[PDB]
């Protein structure tokens, strides 16, 4: 048996919640349970962590503190956790991984969206399979290349579509959580659940052509066109397969 | 602006608020730090 620490406690609390929202395949949880009666005076099921993620990224309302509970607004504590913040993230960081979460307090309107009612139905049709970055035409990718900032930005229209890494060190940014992504196949995305599976409605790819390991980085995703007309003012979904390199091109 | 319904069909502006259907955005603004 071994006791944990506040902050041992914390970071693998944290790699609960990381593997919840499947950002990571792993974690780190001997001692949570144990942790949470002595630091937090509950029992931290797996129940209590859906609400504690429902809760920050959609349901919450008022402040939150550095566990994700959530309150309406001298001599020594045993309590922590006690300082609330009305808006803003959380560095929901286990040490051997970390993502930038944003509250859902912290936005103008929900930026999850339901796949649950929303997953995509597309046809797959004729389409080159090599796509040029300064030539990409999809209504789900919208990509951005600044030379002034050294990277390359691919705004994600459907996270529904999968897109695939190869060879890519990237930061994910979207308004759900910010993290790093450096393992090949499809870029995980967070994941709510409530009354049905929430992923974030948008994101981005950042990546930094600086970074020589990016020197080969490659996107394998669908990409999606608008199709023939089939009721007044909508058109079917359309996708073929294409690869988008990245890494590449010329110095000077 | 983009109008998603369905997840299988996209739709210009005026069936944006149709049933089944939302919207993606793209914001071009200023704002304070
Ligand atoms: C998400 O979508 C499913 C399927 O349409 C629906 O049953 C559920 O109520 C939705 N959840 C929320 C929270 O709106
Ligand atoms: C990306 O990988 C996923 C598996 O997660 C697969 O379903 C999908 O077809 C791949 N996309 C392409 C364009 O190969
Ligand atoms: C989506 O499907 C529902 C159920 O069939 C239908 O009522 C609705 O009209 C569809 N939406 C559009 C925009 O076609
Ligand atoms: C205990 O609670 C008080 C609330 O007034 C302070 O946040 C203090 O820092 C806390 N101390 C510990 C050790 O958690």
């Amino acid at each position: 048996e071994i006791i944990l620490t506040l902050s041992q406690g914390l970071k693998k609390y944290y790699g609960k919640i990381l593997r919840l929202l499947q950002l990571t395949l792993e974690e780190d949880t001997e001692g949570l349970l144990e942790w949470c009666k002595r630091n937090l005076g509950l029992d931290c099921d797996d129940t209590f962590f859906q609400k504690r993620i429902e809760e920050f990224f959609i349901t919450g309302e008022g402040h939150f503190n550095e566990v994700l509970q959530f309150r309406t607004p001298g001599l020594p504590t045993a309590e922590p956790f006690k300082s609330y913040f009305a808006k803003g993230f959380l560095s929901i960081d286990s040490g051997y991984y970390s993502a930038k979460c944003y509250s859902g307090t912290s936005n103008s309107g929900l930026q999850l969206i339901n796949i649950t009612r929303h997953s995509t139905r597309i046809v797959d049709t004729p389409g080159p399979k090599i796509t040029n970055l300064k030539t990409i035409n999809c209504i789900n990718l919208k990509a951005s290349i600044f030379k002034e900032h050294r990277e390359v930005e691919i705004n994600v229209l459907l996270p529904q579509v999968a897109v695939n890494l190869s060879n890519c060190h990237v930061v994910i940014k979207s308004h759900v959580c910010d993290y790093s992504l450096d393992i090949d196949g499809a870029v995980r995305l967070p994941h709510i659940y409530h009354e049905g599976v929430f992923i974030p409605g948008t994101y981005k790819i950042v990546i930094d052509k600086k970074n020589k390991l990016n020197d080969r980085c490659t996107l394998f995703t669908d990409c999606v066109i608008k199709g023939r007309e089939v009721r007044k003012g909508c058109s079917v979904l359309r996708q073929y397969k294409t690869e988008i390199r990245i890494g590449g091109g010329s110095g000077g | 602006k983009i109008t998603i319904c369905n997840g299988s069909t996209i739709c210009d502006q005026r069936l944006g608020s149709e049933l089944g259907c939302y919207t993606i955005n793209r914001v071009r603004s200023f704002k304070l730090g």
